[PDB]
């Protein structure tokens, strides 16, 4: 007989796009949990991180014009960037240029504060 | 004043909905599964730009076989592609033994029959979907001569389908079910196809995210 | 108390009692022959508008019926039909052949009228399995209107034996001839193209009397000018090809009988 | 027009975008 799981994995690897599989044949369910045209690829996340590294925080228009393309929701960029620092108020970082390591340590400090004050939600503190 | 209170309420509403957005995007990056089955093979490409030779090579490489059932729900011109362009699709190279399922509107019944017979198939069966209301009544529609409350699927066949694969005297011609969603066909056609050819290699053309099924190769530009 | 799916899909049965056959011999035109394929109908009719071919196909080596060669041999004249609609019974295995041999004569497919077959045997067996209702036959159920309750009719379809998907519908093909000189007076959207009717699991090709009355009323209210009137006396605009003494002697209908 | 925005046919991102556009419009009309 034919093993349909490995057959499906091979056919998805050969034919399906990069956003549909996970470079081993496994189905990318995050692609189908959202609507078509709004997925926020890991390439988009890395581009947003590069934009925060290069330009300041809050200047979403420059990131939209250069670091992504010409199609990027400013609201979604603000929301994803706020999830990057781990607090649902991206206000104290307005203007600063933050790289990857300091982004990770800021997220760690925010998650530690949330766990230490017992006022924490999913990757946002309370603000 | 009133606009200030509206601004305060809109701030409360964005604060409420940011929580929902972050909950969803934190559960997504935690191992949450959608309704799409794991063994689905979706391809997002225009059929007028898709290289079917790559699909033929991949199917022959990973199965040693061809497709058993090809189901089509064409966008008839009333995305309303064409008629001749739907005819020009290389279905003949896509199959050697099995069936084809083409959904036809009343204005494209004859065109569908002509396309099926021009692709090398022979018309042997016909499946009708009768629309229904929530009270178990026929959902009346509109037309020129009679009120249309039906939709037709035309079934061809190639080769020798009696070796060991396809079952006989199965399912029914009539599908009596509600007209849920947009111009979207019921899942009873998928159940009937799986009854006809259990554990087969199917292909679906002009598919959407509600058409994604196990063991089904689905093609659609919105997929 | 009568709000089941089966009772809800069968209200036309109470609303469509058929009439008696006409008594005066000027409302119909009954002719008997031996071979309708070879007979010229032009000498026995005129510019009719409804040609209902009640043909029973064979599709077997052991049961009676007609083949596609009989339809090919049948001659429909260019002045027998100028502005008319052919109503012909269809089957799944010869639908392409029927369409080809009729578009050769000039008639193009326009519409579909399906009778979704429902079993008076399967409904009785479902009622007996779920459960006064013992000494009763499906034919008696047909001709007494005493039907069992059913809120899921999808299990009582007449699923007749077929090599492919099981046959559970009866298709009436509609084909219209188009002429640019005259025009045909229709009546748009007065009948649904899908019609539930009870049957038996011994003869799925036999439509009931009330179902035949429904089909005849669909034809008559689709073409009102072809109905019986003072102007249509001796110049009937409705013709029947394969008639039987069940519901065919009618008002304003020409009836053709084969070997009677 | 919160009733128009809050419908059970829109994603949370679309709802948030509409809410942010409404907030920006209110702020600009006030100023
Ligand atoms: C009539 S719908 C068929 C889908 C079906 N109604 C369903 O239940 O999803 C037509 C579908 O074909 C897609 N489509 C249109 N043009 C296409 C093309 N050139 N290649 C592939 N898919 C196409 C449309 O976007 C839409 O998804």
């Amino acid at each position: 007989p034919l093993d349909f799981t490995q057959y499906a994995k091979n056919m998805r690897k050969d034919l399906s796009n990069q956003d549909i599989c996970l470079e081993d044949g496994a189905l990318n369910h995050s692609y189908f949990l959202t609507k078509k045209g709004q997925y926020w690829t890991p390439l988009n996340q890395k581009a947003l991180q590069r934009g925060i590294e290069l330009f300041g925080v809050g200047n979403w228009k420059e990131i939209n014009y250069d670091e992504f393309s010409g199609k990027a929701n400013i609201v979604e960029l603000e929301l994803r960037t706020c999830m990057i620092l781990g607090i649902n108020d991206i206000t104290e970082y307005y203007g600063k240029k933050i790289s990857e390591e300091e982004q990770e340590e800021i997220k760690k400090s925010n998650i530690a504060k949330g766990k230490k004050e017992n006022k924490l939600k999913d990757n946002i503190y309370q603000k | 004043k009133g606009l200030q209170g509206l601004l305060q309420d809109i701030e409360k509403r964005i604060l409420h909905y940011k929580q929902l957005f972050f909950k969803e995007q934190n559960e997504i990056a935690n191992g949450k599964r959608s309704m799409v089955p794991d063994n689905s093979i979706p391809i997002c490409s225009d059929v007028t730009k898709l290289n079917f030779q790559a699909l033929i090579d991949a199917q022959m490489r990973h199965a040693g076989k061809m497709f058993d059932v090809i189901m089509m729900a064409p966008p008839w011109q009333l995305d309303s592609l064409s008629d001749e362009k739907i005819q020009n699709m290389p279905i003949q190279s896509l199959q050697q033994d099995g069936f084809i399922f083409v959904w036809a509107i009343n204005a494209k019944y004859r065109v569908t029959i002509k396309m099926i017979e021009n692709w090398g198939y022979k018309l042997v069966d016909e499946i009708t979907w009768v629309k229904k209301t929530v009270n178990g009544k026929i959902a009346k529609g509109h037309g020129f001569y009679l009120q249309h409350a039906k939709e037709s699927c035309l079934i061809g066949v190639k080769g020798d389908v009696d070796n060991g694969r396809f079952k006989k005297n199965i399912a029914s011609d009539v599908i009596f079910s509600e007209r849920r969603g947009q111009s979207q066909k019921p899942e009873e056609i998928y159940q009937y196809i799986n009854q006809l050819c259990p554990n087969g290699n199917y292909l679906e053309i002009f598919a959407r995210r509600n058409n994604l099924h196990d063991n089904w190769v689905s093609i659609g530009n919105e997929l | 108390p009568g709000e089941d799916q089966l009772s809800l899909l069968l209200k036309w049965r109470s609303s469509y009692i058929p009439p008696q056959k006409p008594t005066n011999e000027d409302e119909y035109k009954k002719i008997i022959c031996k071979d309708i394929s070879s007979e010229k109908l032009e000498q026995h009719a005129g510019d009719v508008s409804a040609l209902f071919i009640n043909i029973k196909w064979k599709l077997s080596e052991g049961q009676s019926g007609k083949s596609i060669e009989d339809l090919k041999k049948l001659a429909i004249s260019d002045k027998l039909i100028n502005n008319g609609i052919i109503f012909i019974w269809s089957e799944k295995e010869i639908l392409s052949q029927i369409v080809d041999v009729l578009e050769a004569k000039g008639f193009n497919y326009i519409e579909n009228f399906m009778i979704n077959q429902l079993s008076a045997d399967k409904a009785l067996e479902m009622q007996r399995k779920n459960q006064i209702w013992s000494d009763i036959t499906p034919e008696q159920c047909i001709e007494q209107e005493k039907f069992p309750p059913n809120n899921y009719v999808q299990d009582i379809f007449v699923n007749s034996e077929y090599s492919f998907f099981r046959k559970s519908k009866k298709i009436l093909l509609m084909l219209r001839k188009f002429n640019k000189d005259a025009q045909l007076e229709l009546r748009h959207q007065r009948t649904s193209d899908i019609f539930f009717d009870i049957f038996e699991q011994n003869k799925p090709n036999d439509v009931s009397k009330k179902g035949m009355e429904f089909v005849y009323k669909m034809i008559e209210t689709l073409l009102p000018k072809a109905n019986y009137s003072e102007e249509n006396k001796g110049a009937f605009k409705m013709m029947e090809l394969y008639a039987d003494d069940k519901s065919q002697p009618r008002k304003g209908w020409i009836s053709v009988y084969e070997q009677e | 027009t919160l009733e128009d925005i809050e419908n059970e046919k829109f994603t949370n991102l679309e709802i948030l975008t509409h809410l942010y556009n409404l907030k920006a419009e209110i702020v600009r009309r006030l100023a």
